RNA sequence: GCUAAACCUAGCCCCAAACCCACUCCACCUUACUACCAGACAACCUUAGCCAAACCAUUUACCCAAAUAAAGUAUAGGCGAUA
RNA sequence: GCUACCUAAGAACAGCUAAAAGAGCAAGAUUUAUAGGUAGAGGCGACAAACCUA
RNA sequence: CUCCGCAUAAGCCUGCGUCAGAUUAAAAUGAACUGACAAUUAACAGCCCAAUAUCUACAAUCAACCAACAAGUCAUUAU
RNA sequence: CCUGUUUACCAAAAACAUCACCUCUAGCAUCACCAGUAUUAGAGGCA
RNA sequence: AAUUUAUUAAUGCAAACAGUACCAAACCUGCAUUAAA
RNA sequence: AACUUGACCAACGGAACAAGUUACCCUAGG
């Protein structure tokens, strides 16, 4: 027999049923969005046709995407987009030649990072894009602020991203407490990206993660039945009064 | 060889295996050095058993009976033979408020009771 | 079940631990050297190779009674139990070590050389230019790793600059820093080497079996 | 940063579609590798005195490596922000004035 | 000087915890709620756990200098 | 004359349509189906070879959202096979 | 759970020459129970290129 | 006739006890097959132990004498 | 050039192992070698 | 035997890194070069 | 640039480019 939906669509309507669509409606919308990141590992095309050389015809061209592998430790660290390259080459560039297995690794280094929304310093694992993004961003906080969830690539970044946000979100005065005239200046500095403090708390949580929080959430103790009953009764007590 | 299909019991086995497993009897102690065994008196069950004595209830009931139609107890009925009554004169004596649920027999928790409806900690 | 180290023994005591054969196998269980399985049971002694190891409570120099000199089963020299203080310890033994005598641990360089004695531990810098040593570490408080085995004697050849060139049983010199503690006089069991098997069977009571390449 | 272009061309997949990788489509050949690439200055604005320009707000093209490590930590410097460049340009004005 | 007890044998260091304690303002969302480990989420840190009762089969003694007989003077018996 | 022979149901197949499942009590990740003691092990990483080339050495296939048509066309390819 | 090797902790071995203990006739490079380890691009092998439940 | 036997361990799991049978072994009493009924009772054995520190150089061999080498299954105290 | 396993067995033979012998590599520790340190350890040959 | 060096070690270059004219730590990643298996 | 040129591809209708050995042998039919 057929299934009734495509099995490609089960996770969509995993979505649709129980706690997860209860979930927040804006979070929901985050895990559907599928943005194409920038391209990092590969020299996009410039502009959607091209004239063929060889049979000087217009040939419409389309940007395809090389797979990249990012291991657990990168979910710590900062790579800025970068990750493992799987795949294979000719040996001396040579299509006869043999396919051999290649992977391409990046350079990683530990440097040292200071927040001035989160006032605290972190040691991360980093490549040279990272720190080249940084310098575009103007700063640390710029570029996790700016960057989205499938540029950073780092389950470390999106949770600084909560961070950063929350307290923009909170104008937590727990930033230089002795300073209030620098908390504001800072504050003033990041007022862009400062989104509503509901929104702000699932910004980056995976899916297990909102679950279990959503779960948290609606945990409840039940309600002792004495309790409802007895506000039955006390009402059909009060409108038999009243009619009387 | 050996036969997967049959239950897994303490007859089989070599001899650690036979002493380890038991046949589901419920622990009274525990076991000290030199594989004494102390039995507390508190975990060994006590039969609690009434007085049967000019009761008159037997095992059987007469034939002749009416037949009477089955009604299930539920919570909503129970609170309406034993709360409702007590609430209802109150109410038309203005004493009842809602601070005073204990008054009625509620309980805002079951800690600090020796029978605990959830999580029951007593035997049938 | 996967295999544990036996040397666990957090605590130094003079109580022989009971040792676990390899058998020539890693941790992964599979053969890594070849020839090693069975022989007789031994127990591990603790052997104390920081000679100059004085008290919780004292310091300075301190000496040490040779109570016994016997055969250990874990290494070709013999060990000698040293008492001082309150305190017991297993040492290599040297050539002439003898149960009774008294044997002196110092880490002080005198202005000249200090009279060799055997089985005393002195700096490098203290002991006289050219004299039989073992028990030499490379590191200040490192501890005794080189001419361990029995027989086995160092000659310090010079003392220059704030260190010591010795030469190593196998002919090749080594430098070391002054403050490098070591002991003078040979190894015992200097006639280790004469010791012929002589049966086949001999060698796997010492815990070595066959080994065939091809 | 690795660079790689596939061996094997990808057919086209359509608008709203994405292509269909064969095994053949996983043999790429580096292009370029970004780290042997002559390195380019990082310009930052000072707010301290350097021994390479102890002018406080001028502008330096110094080594990537060097503002990293010592000017952008330290806080002798500051990006080249544009949000920046404005503040110190009233500073050397108000000076001037 | 030698050191006895090899490293293979000694209990293996904490795990790194997760970054996300490092983050102010940040409460990690851990499987503490659920009541059993999963590798999806952060570990919690619970609070030291005290019996609260006395359990002669269980009992845990006192630091050795709490001891009421501990003296500073050794003795030799 | 024996051995036997004979039977028509049990169900099953392919579609269509609809998105399924499951807490009496008790037991069950330890030697599963074992009432009752200080845990800590934690998941993520190109499918491969090969149908064929009458060998084999680059090379062919198994998914990504509309039947049809454009079209076995453009195009790729020891420019061969084939795609 | 066969077999090879190994680990842990066990066990067995009459008499006869009998110094020497040794497959001498009839206590060892012996035999053996239990549990564990090493796995196929491998393991193990006093190496037959053998054995690793045909 | 004895080649064993009895017991324990391991393994096995009701697999020659009673009753009945039209089933079964060469054998229409036997029965190890079928149906029903019964049974092996703990002292043997298994199943053990509060914490922290601390203690544990001297083999076994009738263990004494004479000996060794392959260097050894056997122990605490304090609060 | 000692004895030990192996197919065979009265067995012989060869093979392998191995005492001794020989060359080869290695100056060191917290999972094998080894809780060892060149009189050591490993890898070979040995008529 | 041709194919290959993906693989492992070795070296070089670049990469990263610092200091008093001129030079600097191994690791790590990328690209070469002989070897190994 | 073009016009053109080039493999003793001699196994010469030419695979772009690859040897020994198996008396341990494995598979195939005759
Ligand atoms: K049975
Ligand atoms: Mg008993």
């Amino acid at each position: 027999p057929l299934h009734k939906y495509p099995v490609w669509l089960w996770k969509r309507l995993q979505l649709r049923e129980g706690i997860c669509s209860r979930l927040p409606g804006h979070y929901l919308r985050s895990l559907e969005e599928e943005r194409t990141p920038t391209p990092v590992h590969y020299r996009p095309h410039g502009a959607k046709f091209k004239i063929n050389p060889k049979n000087g015809q217009r040939e419409r061209v389309e940007d395809v995407p090389i797979p990249i592998y990012f291991p657990p430790e990168s979910q710590r660290g900062l790579w800025g987009g970068e990750g493992w390259i799987l795949g294979q080459i000719y040996a001396n560039n040579d299509k006869l030649s043999k396919r051999l297995k290649k992977v391409w690794k990046p350079q990683l280094f530990e440097r040292e990072f200071y927040s001035e929304i989160l006032d605290k310093k972190f040691t991360v694992t980093v490549t040279m894009r990272t720190l080249d993004l940084i310098d575009e961003a103007y700063g640390l906080d710029f570029y996790i602020l700016k960057t989205p969830k499938e540029d950073l690539c780092s389950k470390f970044g999106m949770d600084l991203k909560r961070g950063m946000l929350l307290r923009l979100a909170r104008q937590d005065p727990q930033l230089h407490p002795e300073d209030p005239e620098r908390r504001a200046a800072i504050y003033d500095k990041y007022k862009e990206f400062a989104i509503p403090e509901e929104e702000a708390e699932w910004v980056g949580l995976t899916l297990e993660e909102a679950i279990e929080k959503q779960r948290l959430l609606e945990e409840k103790d039940p309600v002792p039945l004495f309790k409802i009953y007895v506000a039955e009764l006390i009402q059909q007590l009060q409108q038999q009064a009243l009619s009387e | 060889g050996a036969d997967r299909m049959s239950k897994w019991t303490s007859k089989r086995g070599p001899r650690s295996f036979r002493g380890r497993k038991g046949r589901g009897a419920k622990g009274i102690g525990f076991l000290t050095s030199g594989w004494r065994f102390v039995q507390i008196k508190e975990m060994v069950p006590e039969f609690v058993v009434p007085d049967l004595t000019g009761f008159k209830l037997k095992p059987y009931v007469s034939y002749l009976a009416p037949e009477s139609e089955e009604t299930p107890l539920t919570a909503a009925q129970l609170f309406s033979e034993a709360v409702a009554p007590a609430i209802e004169k109150d109410f038309k004596d203005g004493t009842f408020d809602p601070d005073n649920l204990e008054k009625y027999g509620f309980e805002p928790t079951q800690e600090g009771k020796l029978f605990q409806l959830y999580p029951r900690n007593f035997l049938r | 079940a996967n295999f544990v180290s036996w040397k666990s023994r957090t605590k130094y005591t003079i109580t022989p631990v009971k040792m676990r054969k390899s058998g020539g196998r890693d941790h992964t269980g599979r053969i890594r050297v070849h020839g090693i399985g069975g022989g007789h049971k031994q127990r591990y002694r603790m052997i104390d190779f920081l000679r100059f190891r004085p008290e919780e409570t004292k310091s300075g120099p301190f000496e040490e009674k040779v109570i016994q000199v016997r055969y250990d089963p874990c290494r070709s020299a013999d060990i000698a139990l040293v008492a001082g203080g309150s305190r017991k310890r297993w040492i290599i033994a040297t050539e002439n070590m003898q149960a009774g005598d008294t044997i002196l641990n110092s880490n002080h360089i005198g202005r000249m050389a200090v009279a060799a004695r055997e089985g005393d531990a002195h700096p490098l810098g203290a002991l006289p230019v050219g004299t039989l040593i073992n028990n030499v570490e490379s590191e200040p408080g490192r501890g005794a790793q080189y001419i361990r085995a029995a027989g086995t004697c160092g000659v310090l050849l010079r003392k220059v600059n704030g260190t010591a060139i010795i030469q190593l049983p196998s002919k090749r010199q080594m430098q070391v820093l002054e403050t490098c503690v070591a002991t003078v006089g040979r190894v015992s069991n200097v006639d280790h080497n004469k010791r012929v098997i002589g049966k086949a069977g001999r060698n796997r009571w010492l815990g070595k079996r066959p080994n065939s390449g091809r | 940063t690795v660079i790689v272009e596939r061996w094997w061309k990808v057919p086209l997949a359509g608008e709203g579609r994405k292509p269909r990788l064969h095994r053949r489509h996983r043999v790429y050949k580096l292009v370029e590798d970004t780290k042997h690439r002559p390195k380019e200055n990082l310009e930052l604005i000072l707010t301290q005195s350097v021994e390479n320009v102890g002018v406080r707000g001028d502008l330096v093209s110094v080594k990537k490596s060097l503002g990293r490590n010592r000017l952008l930590p330290q806080g002798l410097a500051v990006y080249a922000s544009p949000e920046n460049k404005k503040l110190f340009e009233e500073e050397k004005l108000l000076r001037q004035e | 000087a030698y050191e006895w007890g090899v490293r293979s044998t000694r209990k293996s260091e904490p795990p790194p915890l997760d970054r996300v304690y490092e983050i102010p303002g940040l409460e990690p969302i851990t499987f503490a709620g659920k009541m059993h480990f999963v590798p999806w989420l952060a570990r919690p840190i619970f609070p030291p756990w005290d019996r609260g009762y006395k359990d002669p089969r269980f009992y845990r003694s006192p630091p050795l200098h709490e001891h009421p007989l501990y003296k500073d003077q050794a003795c030799y018996i």
